[PDB]
């Protein structure tokens, strides 16, 4: 597999630096172009930079030229993103991407937020199944009052996949965010199936493992 | 700057039906020197990466269904997907790879249309430790439904609520192209121990008439 992994974005004050990484594994790293391209979360896919094979070429998007530098180390297979002066209007998801014929291999990206804000870690909360949909039931997992984004949630540490949604992070009056992930499991298997919502805000050390028991 | 402007914003089809997308290029993308129009087009589907599509205006990626095809020549550039598929929902973007920056379109959001799907409607109270904290929140979950369109309303002792609620709804899914949707209801622990009865009554397309979960508190 051709593998593209960032790293280096978190939350970080307007005016402030930040050195996002891509580590690029299965392929002959110095052979190819190499991107950077942002995604404010909901918006649509916005060009920040690339780099030729040696890095003797280089260009950025206008509303970052002077404020950020592509670079890349061919011996040690990684692309570099250094942020300077940094606004509102960059936080967004950072992903890079393999120059061929068009962007490949794109990573999974890295969130950068921009915000003077404090971290906040999740208060998570129990939706519990209850004696009443025929022979479906649904529970879940309210993580409420967190910043920044973003917070992951899985159910029995990955097992539990079918029928989860996780739904969109909404920010609240407080400005604060708060989101819920439910699933539906069979009725039956109510009574003997543990069901637990592993929580992670990554931005605020904040681990939870929530068993949500029926109720 | 090229600028490439894609049409349509929104699009809805079918399964099984042809999706034509659009993207316009300010200035010519072809580079005599490669007989190449240097467009790309990539798929990227809900909560994850781009794929890459198409590159040279016309050319398949390895692994792409032949029912993705790009077309066009200067400024005029298409991409049909035939037989459309549940796993074709996504937002479709072209970028011109011609001249730095290397820009995007816009994007073009793909909706599959589905038969009529009635939301399975959840209520669920406050928690006890939430309560503690001195905040109740009232959850309604209306879940795999079709089409997008849904009003929920909340009643407390057969008050409609307005102004303490917020919805979240997730991207259509990639099998079965429905949605889900949940309100939340917040309320101080003292507004939330003044009332009896609250409920969440769901109005959708695939509901002969409107549907309400609700529980009475402490019971
Ligand atoms: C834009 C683009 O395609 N970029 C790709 C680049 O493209 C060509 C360049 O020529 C640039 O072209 P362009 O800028 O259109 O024109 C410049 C212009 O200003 C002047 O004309 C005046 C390649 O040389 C085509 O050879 P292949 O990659 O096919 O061969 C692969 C071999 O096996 C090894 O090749 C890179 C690989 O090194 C890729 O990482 C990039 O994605
Ligand atoms: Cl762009």
């Amino acid at each position: 597999e051709v593998q593209l992994v960032e790293s280096g974005g978190g939350l970080v004050q307007p005016g402030g630096s930040l050195r996002l990484s891509c580590s690029a594994s299965g392929f002959s790293f110095n052979s190819f172009w190499m991107h950077w391209v942002r995604q404010v979360p909901g918006k649509g896919l916005v060009w920040i930079s690339f780099t030729n094979n040696e890095g003797t070429t280089t260009a950025y998007a206008d509303s970052v030229r002077g404020r950020f530098i592509i670079s890349r180390d061919n011996a040690k297979n990684t692309l570099y993103l250094e942020m300077n002066n940094l606004r509102g209007e960059d936080t967004a998801v950072y992903y890079c991407a393999r120059g061929d014929g068009g962007l490949d291999d794109w990573g999974q990206g890295t969130l950068v937020t921009v915000s003077s804000a404090s971290t906040k870690g999740p208060s998570v909360f129990p939706l519990a199944p209850s004696s009443k949909s025929g022979g479906t039931a649904a529970l879940g997992c309210l993580v409420k009052d967190y910043f920044p984004e973003p917070v992951t949630v899985s159910w029995n540490s990955g097992a539990l996949t079918s029928g989860v949604h996780t739904f969109p992070a909404v920010l609240q009056s407080s400005g604060l965010y708060s989101l819920s992930s439910v699933v539906t499991v069979p009725s039956s298997s109510l009574g003997t199936q543990t069901y637990i919502c592993n929580v992670n805000h990554k931005p605020s050390n904040t681990k939870v493992d929530k068993k949500v028991e029926p109720k | 700057d090229i600028q490439l402007t894609q049409s349509p914003d929104s699009l809805a089809v079918s399964l099984g039906e042809r999706a034509t997308i659009n993207c316009k290029s300010s200035q010519s993308i072809f580079r005599t020197s490669r007989n190449k129009n240097l467009l790309n087009w990539y798929q990227q589907r809900p909560g994850q990466p781009p794929r890459l599509l198409i590159h040279w205006a016309s050319t398949r990626k390895s692994g792409v269904p032949d029912r993705f095809s790009g077309s066009g020549f200067g400024t005029d550039f298409t991409l049909t997907i035939t037989s459309l598929q549940a796993e074709d929902v996504a937002i479709y973007y072209c970028q011109q790879y011609f001249s730095p920056p290397y820009t995007f379109g816009q994007g073009t959001k793909l909706e599959i249309k589905r038969t009529v799907a009635a939301p399975s409607v959840f209520i669920f109270p406050p928690s006890d430790e939430q309560l503690k904290s001195g905040t109740a929140s009232v959850v309604c979950l209306l879940n795999n439904f079709y089409p997008r369109e849904a009003k929920v309303q909340w009643k407390v002792d057969n008050a409609l609520q307005s102004g303490n609620s917020q919805e979240s709804v997730t991207e259509q899914d990639s099998k079965d192209s429905t949605y889900s949707l949940s309100s939340t209801l917040t309320l101080s622990k003292a507004d939330y121990e003044k009332h009896k009865v609250y409920a969440c009554e769901v109005t959708h397309q695939g509901l002969s008439s409107p549907v309400t979960k609700s529980f009475n508190r402490g019971e």
